[PDB]
């Protein structure tokens, strides 16, 4: 199917407690494969998936040099942001970045991404055209004018259309046994009486990859969206994910409810019910 | 493979 | 600035069977800023061998972390996750429910 590569940077200032911490992680789809932490005893880009381990010393040295330079850049950006927002040097603030590419089955770029935040709020974003910017406030407009002058969007476009796509395809080939393998959910419905007049039906999905999934309850064929409790999809720890959906039903009407499951690893969407 | 960051905010 | 309190889920990697080794998970998510304190408890006492994932965040910029430890569930033993965050006046304690 389609695939993505994404890098996530977090830069966090901490006055009185040394220089800002810089953490970077890299993902292919829902699989983390590298990390960098400036707080580590010996900061380096390090493997987090087995298939990246076959890359040589030139790769790892190159990525480490880049992360160290990046940490320095975002420490400077944190100081700049203080001036843009009239803030003092005493507070702790955070810059976040998230960029990457999506490719389709044929390995061609579907679209690119490069978006930044300040203190958890949108700051600036590269538009889908990869040639212009969306700035969220008057501070980000200052950055936008700088990046327009230095033609930064052109550099990003070159990366998103070139190296990003080429290396993602490389990773997809080296890790094809796992990255190009979907694991379907294992599903069942549980039943727990609340009282004499009500029961909880809970539809479980376990051991699936990737994380994208849809679980819905129907009553008499009608979606019960506003009455369903849906927990956030959660990692199991072995690369796979878990999710459940629950509805409270009148006792004796359990069989009027059906759970519908959609996942990439299933040939067709699944319909299941409580089997007493 | 990560992007090279050049220009500041 | 704005702050978001963490969501907390406590659960096992595999369906719980007493006497069988497993992994106890505490998934904290949707929070901002990133500083957070998480302990896994066994009968009110702190577990020492707990590991956690590398800091990352969702499309809405909120952070998430998985904390986990190997354990063997029994009928008597109670497990919990204890979380502290700037959004919390006091540490929040969520007990492991084996059916959730």
């Amino acid at each position: 199917g389609s695939h993505s590569m994404r890098y996530f940077y977090t830069a966090m200032s901490r006055p009185g407690r040394g220089e800002p911490r810089f953490i970077a992680v890299g993902y292919v789809d829902d699989t983390q494969f590298v990390r960098f932490d400036s707080d580590a005893a010996s900061p380096r880009m390090a493997p987090r998936a087995p298939w990246i381990e076959q890359e040589g010393p030139e790769y790892w040295d190159g990525e480490t040099r880049n992360m160290k330079a990046s940490a320095q850049t975002y420490r400077e950006n944190l100081r700049i942001a203080l001036r843009y927002y009239n803030q003092s040097e005493a507070g702790s603030h955070i810059i976040q970045v998230m960029y990457g590419c999506d490719v389709g089955p044929d390995g061609r770029l579907l679209r690119g991404h490069d978006q930044s935040a300040y203190d958890g709020k949108d700051y600036i974003a590269l538009n889908e055209d990869l040639s212009s910017w969306t700035a969220a406030d008057t501070a980000a407009q200052i950055t936008q004018r700088k990046w327009e002058a230095a033609r930064v969007a052109e550099q990003l476009r070159a990366y998103l259309e070139g190296l990003c796509v080429e290396w993602l395809r490389r990773y997809l080939e080296n890790g094809k046994e796992t990255l190009q393998r979907a694991d379907p959910p294992k599903t069942h419905v549980t039943h727990h009486p609340i009282s004499d007049h009500e029961a909880t039906l809970r539809c479980w999905a376990l051991g699936f990859y990737p994380a994208e999934i849809t679980l819905t309850w129907q009553r008499d064929g009608e979606d019960q969206t506003q009455d369903t409790e849906l927990v956030e999809t959660r990692p199991a720890g072995d690369r796979t994910f878990q999710k459940w959906a629950a509805v409270v039903v009148p006792s004796g009407e359990e069989q009027r409810y059906t759970c519908h499951v959609q996942h990439e690893g299933l040939p067709k969407p699944l319909t299941l019910r409580w089997e007493p | 493979l990560a992007l090279l960051t050049g220009v500041r905010w | 600035m704005i702050q978001r309190t963490p969501k907390i889920q406590v659960y096992s990697r595999h369906p719980a069977e007493n006497g069988k080794s497993n992994f106890l998970n505490c998934y904290v998510s949707g929070f901002h800023p990133s500083d957070i304190e998480v302990d896994l408890l066994k009968n009110g006492e702190r577990i020492e061998k707990v590991e956690h994932s590398d800091l990352s965040f969702s499309k809405d910029w909120s952070f998430y972390l998985l904390y986990y430890t190997e354990f063997t569930p029994t009928e008597k033993d109670e497990y919990a996750c204890r979380v502290n965050h700037v959004t919390l006046s006091q540490p929040k304690i969520v007990k492991w429910d084996r059916d959730m």
